């Protein structure tokens, strides 16, 4: 939305009244550990391969 | 570790795995037996021309 502030070099404007508000702030910490095996990836159960 | 003198802690040595012990093998119920004792059990052989 446009806005123009009513600027002028004697005047101020000086809140009356307040809001206590709440917000919300979300932020990820950590992710899933996960773990890998060779042995049964790459080379599933087959000696052969590994 | 390569290392002889092992600082406290935990550490991933090695990978653990159940190992099979049978071999299962599963097919269909052996049905539709090739006709053959028509051809080996028979007294009215072809001739060998015919
Ligand atoms: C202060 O604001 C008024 C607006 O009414 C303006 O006329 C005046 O020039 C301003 N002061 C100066 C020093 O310019
Ligand atoms: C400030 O706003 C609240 C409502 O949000 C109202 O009850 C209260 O009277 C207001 N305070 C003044 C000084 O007007």
């Amino acid at each position: 939305a446009e806005n123009s502030v009513a600027y002028s070099n004697n005047s101020i404007a000086i809140p009356t009244n307040f809001t206590i508000s709440v917000t919300t702030e979300i932020l990820p910490v950590s992710m899933t550990k996960t773990s890998v095996d060779c042995t049964m990836y790459i080379c599933g159960d087959s000696t052969e391969c590994s | 570790l390569k290392s002889f003198t092992v600082e406290k802690g935990i550490y991933q040595t090695s990978n653990f795995r159940v190992q099979p012990t049978e071999s299962i093998v599963r097919f269909p119920n052996i049905t539709n037996l090739c006709p053959f004792d028509e051809v080996f059990n028979a007294t009215r052989f072809a001739s060998v021309y015919a």
